[PDB]
């Protein structure tokens, strides 16, 4: 799992 | 710099009935920072206290965004865990060690205090530790304001957990913010000092409250703790709230201001 600021 | 927006979510750090805490390492710098993942099927309180933080012992927040119904919330990062781990079952831990997260939980306290934000869930579990054990403050998700323009609000709502709560929450129908962080602060110093919790909940009809009310000093947890650290209890652990120590008091008392620990 990824997630971008 | 492309990348530098992209986090890699490597390790669960928390889990409950209301979402999940993952650690992010960014994929350019490989910086570390905590994201808060709660799917909105509250947030926006939290989000907006979170906006007021800015303290050396209150978990930093880097920001917030918004895919659909996932809130992201980024959060610093503290690597040494839970102060609820540090304590040893039926032990505690060295009173040098406790007095040192108890000076920078006050700190952490007598800020947000001074903003006019109140905690209402302050417990080891919500302490947390950087790299270099220095405690943070963690979770406002049952925070609220206290005061605003100089004008304090008096509370009513029965939150917190129960081990941790201050009398005056299970027998008056408002009460002040300040005294009941204190009393919480208070509980978990007995749990630092004694590695177990007084009560189950402070309330004349728990057997373990009334010895305490009865001063029975010789009895767990508190002939565990020294006397110094235990005429601080006596003070913080009253059940009048007017009557209780203030934060501005605690830090005159004695054992408070008593030379224990070595600089690291
Ligand atoms: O490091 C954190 N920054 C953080 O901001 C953070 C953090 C942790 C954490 C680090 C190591 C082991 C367990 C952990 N938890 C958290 C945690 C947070 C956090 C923020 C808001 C609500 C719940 C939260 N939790 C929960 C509680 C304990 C565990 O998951």
């Amino acid at each position: 799992a990824s997630v971008s600021a | 710099v492309p990348f530098v927006e992209d986090w890699d979510l490597v390790q669960t750090l928390g889990e409950g009935a209301y979402g999940e805490v993952q650690l992010a390492v960014n994929r350019v710098t490989e910086e570390a920072v905590a994201v808060k993942i709660v799917d909105m099927k509250n947030i926006k309180k939290e989000i907006c206290i979170n906006k007021m933080l800015n303290h050396e012992n209150v978990v930093k927040f880097y920001g917030h965004r918004r895919e659909g119904n996932i809130q992201y919330l980024f959060l610093e990062y503290c690597s040494g865990g839970e102060l609820f781990d540090r304590i040893e079952p039926d032990i505690g831990m060295p009173e040098p060690d406790a007095q040192r997260f108890f000076h920078q939980l006050m700190a952490g306290v007598v800020y947000l205090h001074g903003i006019g934000i109140t905690h209402r869930d302050i417990k080891p579990e919500n302490l947390l530790l950087d790299e270099r054990d220095n405690l943070k403050i963690s979770d406002f998700g049952l925070a609220t304001v206290f005061r605003y323009n100089n004008r304090e609000r008096l509370l009513n709502k029965m939150c917190g957990t129960l081990p941790y709560v201050a009398p005056e929450l299970l027998k008056r129908r408002e009460f002040h913010a300040e005294p009941v962080d204190v009393w919480s602060c208070g509980i978990v110093l007995t749990a630092m000092l004694a590695g177990e919790l007084p009560w189950d909940q402070p309330s004349d009809s728990c057997q373990e409250y009334s010895d305490w009310k009865e001063k029975k000093t010789y009895l767990n947890p508190w002939k565990k703790i020294d006397s110094a650290p235990l005429a601080l209890l006596h003070k913080i652990l009253v059940e009048n709230p007017s009557a209780r120590i203030t934060i501005p008091d605690i830090k005159k008392d004695r054992w408070y201001n008593k030379p224990l620990k070595k600089g690291a």
